């Protein structure tokens, strides 16, 4: 009946103005507000490039007192934390370093630290291994106080810890306001040939043994394969994993965006993306892994620090 | 974290 | 009337036709939204750490961050409305 | 009639289509430039991770020369031009150290102690006044205290001059030179030494001063062959200690003429109270202004004996260029 | 500078 | 023939006779030449009576210049030149009266007080101090104290500076200046007015010193409006006697904080232990050395308010003459 | 006969080995003498003579106090004996002069004085009008309290007892240690015009009354006429004693070697000539009279006192 | 006439001896009016010379000493027998 | 100087 | 003294 022909125009008279006509106004503006956010984008890539073309500057004074590592700055009157030189060895320059002496004792030297994701961490091998960062900043006062982030070079590190065997402590913070720390009484790396190896010795600490424990919150292999000491040093372009030798596509380094003693990956990976907020999902990252300021024992996978730091110190 |  | 009403049933069906078009486009770019929102997205939040990263590199210095985003309320719809895929039998 | 009204109707549910054909259009358009414009920006997206990888200038690090020598003078011979930072290393220098040099005049003025504007507290220990403490900086604009083992094994490669320079809050300059100055070792503790006072327009306060208090005054405030003291260790000829007192390292003998390590007063003029210590711990050079008036600037300088000098004029003013 |  | 054995006996007398001619011929010519020696003395005498009559030159008269004035100044202005003694005469001075003018650089400085050496006892009377007592010479090289009515008319006339100059015994000078300085009538007594400190660098005393016995010390030192006071006219503010205590004539307040008259002592420092009166009475000048230092050299001097002022130069040597 | 011619022989002898031979031998003796003395004062004056080539010097430093006249002073504070600067009139430039501050009440201030004939008081009107001598001389500390020789001159003098009339006080001390004074409570003498007329008044004293009495050891005219009250001022070379006006044989002041107030000549004869010893005969005096520091009321004629001075006071 | 003789030679020797107690006399005489004279010029050359003191540059002192010299001289004046003389042959 |  |  005449019921029989409107069923097939109450129909299409409804998807042509609702469905039909809905999804273009919709979407319509969803296009709109895109194209709107990546205007912003371009305005500020843009804006920074702009002034890019010169570099910063730091134009601090610096500090008489010296040592040949912070520790011996302490024990020479040097007790505020900031930029000092130290000079480990006599055959060697001596250099400027971020020297910790409030924290744990004091007399720590800064060997690598995350605060405001200053600085870029997925360097390779070489960038690593000479050193690459701010390690301050002048507050002002041309007293240069202010920590930036940075990596000291593996190798200085290595030599640091060749001289004398050193202790490690780990400190971080979250974007809450809490803060652990974790230490091993025994820090030491082989040279270069042997690609750094991780050597440390007793935890101690509220943070976890992430470092000869690993991620404590797995089982059977998937725990030890997060397991640092003993492994080699990896960069994106120079896989010395523990994540299948031969196969390229195996490469630590590379999805978890940073130089680090990575073993069939990671526990704790510091030298990560920062990521600002401490929260960031699986699908940000980008290979899908748990890249960025991660240390697993306190705050799980999906958490990157708002500051973390490896202090250095002999006894 | 560990990986598959 | 027996044939104009049959031939008003055809550009009926006609249109029955155009609208299967219609979905059939909107399908494809409900699809292409979803891809487009999850780069800029990525795109964007790859582009807010690589900026401050010019902090310990350029002169002066500027400083980008994210936004209210009831872009991912959009998302829900702009793209749930799986109204579209509704094709038309006969 | 109502088959004759699904004509037009129709009609109208046809013509507009038209448009949504012409909109559904559109969509895709945009959509593009948009896919277009998203991987133009993953382009500016490496330029950027790129361009923000160089790190910062250190800028004072960038002015530290590489010449060298056993002193400043040394380093003026061995090429050294502008007064600044270089690192210089003495006879029995175990680690060459940084240091300012004031080259004036084809001399080369190695700098010792220098106060300026009160941004470095003085009151410190034993070690801190011997392996030294303070700033650096290109310009002598900064505080420090060069450090009393490094003053030993220099004053001890050669005989060197000493000149102070005194600048009070009025900008008026004065100085004081005392020839063959030098510090013994650690182990006599860090006693001042120098032949004599040569000359200078500020005053002898290593000789003492006749304040007035008392007859011996003179006497108990002259410091030559004076034990150094900082306020944790007492070496002077008080029954109390002169430099816990003062909260300073300097030679204190029944306390001070001249004190270059005080605690620094804005204004020149200052009193006691406050804490209880009725004494003048300000930095004083008593044969020029009295106790109660630190000085606003301060320099203890080391040249070579054995060099020239002499072409300062003085007398009234002239003295200013720019 | 000295003292009583 | 005996009688011819006399004969001869006479013959021989006769030759003795005529030798005794000769000898009363030597004699006549002693007494001769005797006279005339005698009249030549007598011609001797007359005459050194007279070059031994002319009486001998006073050497001070002679150098005391007949160039008048109100003031030293105005005696440069009139003529003046060196410095030495003048007859100045200010306006309501009854007699014009002597004192000593240092000019330089054409200021005509008329000297009040000066101590030198200590060879006058500055402890006097009332009339004494007022009249004026000292002595008085071509070279300020002498004590005196002009005298309270002659400083009155003075600095009554116009407005002077003062200017006092210190020198201590290391031969160490400083100054200080007040402006328009002047002493009051007697009927006042003297008191001490004058603008205020203008500058100097030995210290501002008379405006009173923390000496530091008590809070109150500066206000029971100072000495602007003070009234003057001699050994036997208390005019203090003491229970005591200050200026018989002190054995002087100055503006005693609860004491005093500079006393230029007070008891020379030779080599600065000096004690009490003596009489019965434990009190400072040296010449002390308390913002530069303190109460127990009595100051080598001493002047104070009045110029015109209405002068330039500031050639002096300063800073360092070559300022020194003869 | 024989011892006829005999006598006159032996005799003869006698008169010549004795009376003529010795008279030879003594009168040749003291001729000697004679001549030496006369060479030792033939050089004596010799070798002082070229010593005045240079005149002597005075360099003592001058009171600050001063007045008007010695007694101003005293009031104002000049309690010691020494030289001084006066100012009598405020139309007359301040003149030194020696002060006595120790003599009976004090405020002396000399007009005349002797003490060791350092001096020469045979002057002409003039000198003596305008004063000669030397008022003081340095006690070697530069202050000058050693009263020398001299007379301030008449018209000074005048002046001063014009303005006010004054009371003078004599004062004389002998060679053997004793020491009289005479004064008179008034003192005034007339202008230059009257020869500068002599005016005393009440005499008190030891010593005499030798101004208002003259040489009381005399008689009728020879008394009088020894009297210098009333009498004029003269001069070797001005006449205006006593003694016979127009006979210039009689002249006091010739005679008597000094300018004084001579009234057919003296009884006081300060001014005279400075004898040293005391007594002195009539002999040794140039023209046979009593001349030198003679105040017969007290020594007689003929002694000249070792010391004699002439102050003045107001009141 | 020999012995006769020796008279009138021992008389005129006589007269020769009284020519020079004349010339004795006069001497006498000189000498007195000279001892006093020189005193006297002495005595004055002391005072006028004692004034020298505040007149010169330097000044040198002078004086007396011994008056043997009036003992010597009182005999030289009263030795006075060169009064003597003779006569002899007259009437 | 003061008399306390 | 007195004259004749
Ligand atoms: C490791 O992870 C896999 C996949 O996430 C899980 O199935 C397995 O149970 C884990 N290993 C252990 C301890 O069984
Ligand atoms: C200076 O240091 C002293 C002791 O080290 C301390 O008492 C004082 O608070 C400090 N104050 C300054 C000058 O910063
Ligand atoms: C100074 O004179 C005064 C007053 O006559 C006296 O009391 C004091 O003892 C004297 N002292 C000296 C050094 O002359
Ligand atoms: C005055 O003197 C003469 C001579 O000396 C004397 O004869 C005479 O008697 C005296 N006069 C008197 C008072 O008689
Ligand atoms: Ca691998
Ligand atoms: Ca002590
Ligand atoms: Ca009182
Ligand atoms: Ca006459």
């Amino acid at each position: 009946a005449q019921k029989e022909i409107e069923n097939r125009y109450k129909e299409v008279k409804i998807r042509i103005e609702s469905t039909v006509a809905g999804s273009l106004r919709s979407m319509k503006s969803v296009l709109e507000h895109l194209r709107a956010k990546m205007q912003r984008m371009e305005e500020a890539i843009k804006t920074q490039k702009e002034l890019c073309s010169a570099p910063c500057t730091v134009n601090c004074r610096v500090p008489v007192v010296s040592g040949m590592h912070c520790e011996d700055i302490y024990r020479n009157g040097g007790r505020t934390s900031e930029a000092y030189y130290i000079q480990p060895d006599l055959f060697s320059e001596p250099y400027k370093v971020f020297c910790d002496m409030e924290s744990h004792g004091g007399g720590w030297t800064v060997v690598q630290n995350r605060v405001d994701g200053s600085s870029n961490f997925a360097r390779d091998w070489n960038t690593y291994k000479a050193e690459f960062g701010n390690i301050a900043f002048g507050n002002g006062k041309s007293i240069c106080n202010i920590p930036g982030e940075y990596w000291l070079g593996t190798k200085t590190v290595h030599q640091l810890t060749k001289q004398h065997t050193q202790q490690v402590l780990f400190d971080m913070s979250d974007w809450e306001g809490s803060s652990v720390y974790a230490q091993y009484a025994s820090f030491r790396p082989e040279n270069e040939a042997q690609g750094y190896r991780l050597w440390v010795e007793d935890y101690s600490g509220n943070a976890g043994n992430a470092l000869l424990e690993g991620a404590t919150q797995l089982m059977g292999d998937n725990r030890t394969m997060t397991i640092h000491n003993g492994m080699q040093f990896s960069t994106f372009d120079r896989d010395n994993d523990n994540w299948n030798p031969g196969d390229p596509t195996k490469h630590c380094s590379r999805e978890d965006a940073g130089g680090w003693w990575y073993n069939r990956c990671h526990a704790a990976n510091p030298n990560g993306r920062y990521y600002w907020g401490g929260i960031y999902t699986k699908e940000q990252a980008d290979y899908g892994t748990d890249d960025g300021v991660v240390w697993m024992n306190w705050k799980g996978s999906w958490y990157s620090m708002r500051q973390m730091a490896m202090k250095l110190r002999p006894k | 974290g560990h990986r598959p | 009337y027996s044939e104009v009403l049959r031939e008003l049933e055809r550009r009926i069906i006609h249109l029955q036709r155009r609208i299967n078009m219609q979905l059939q486009q909107l399908t494809l770019l409900q699809h292409n939204i979803k891809t487009q929102v999850s780069q800029i997205l990525r795109v964007e939040v790859d582009i807010d750490v690589a900026l401050r990263a010019c902090k310990g590199s350029c002169a002066r210095y500027l400083e980008y961050r994210l936004d209210k985003e009831k872009n991912l309320q959009l998302e829900k719809a702009a793209s749930y409305i799986a109204n579209l895929k509704f094709e038309r039998f006969e | 009639k109502t088959v004759q009204k699904i004509l037009e109707e129709v009609r109208i549910l046809e013509q507009i289509g038209v448009s949504h054909d012409a909109q559904i259009q559109e969509l895709s358009e945009m959509w593009r430039v948009n896919q277009q414009f998203v991987t133009r920006l993953q382009q500016q997206l490496v330029d950027i991770r790129q361009t923000c990888s160089r790190s910062c200038q250190d800028t004072t690090a960038n002015k530290i020369s590489p010449i060298t020598g056993k002193d400043c003078q040394q380093v003026v011979d061995n090429g050294g031009k502008d007064s600044g930072l270089y690192y210089i290393k003495p006879l029995k220098a175990k680690q060459p150290f940084l240091v300012f040099c004031e080259i004036e005049n084809g001399n080369g003025w190695t700098v010792i102690q220098h106060r300026h504007d009160g941004s470095v507290n003085f009151t410190r220990d034993w070690v801190s006044y011997r392996e030294g403490f303070g700033y650096l900086a290109p310009t002598l604009t900064t505080e420090f205290w060069l450090g009393n083992e490094k003053i030993h094994l220099l004053t001890g490669q050669q005989a060197y001059r000493l000149r102070i320079d005194l600048t009070d809050w009025e900008n008026t300059h004065r100085y004081a030179d005392y020839g063959h100055f030098k510090l013994t070792p650690e182990s006599d503790e860090y006693r001042l030494f120098y032949s004599m006072y040569l000359d200078g327009d500020a005053g002898n306060a290593f000789d003492g001063f006749d304040f007035g208090d008392d007859p011996q005054d003179k006497f108990y405030t002259t410091h030559l062959g004076m034990l150094f003291s900082t306020p944790e260790r007492d070496n002077d000829k008080y029954e109390g200690s002169c430099a816990e007192q003062d909260g300073s390292g300097w030679w204190m003998n029944r306390c001070h003429a001249g004190h270059l390590n005080g605690k620094y007063y804005f204004g020149g003029n200052y009193r006691k109270t406050d804490v209880e210590f009725p004494y003048d711990d300000g930095i004083i050079w008593a044969t020029w202004h009295d106790r109660w008036y630190s000085l606003k600037m301060t320099t203890m300088k080391l040249l070579p004996m054995g060099r020239d000098l002499s072409g300062h004029g003085g007398q009234q003013q002239s003295k200013g260029n720019s």
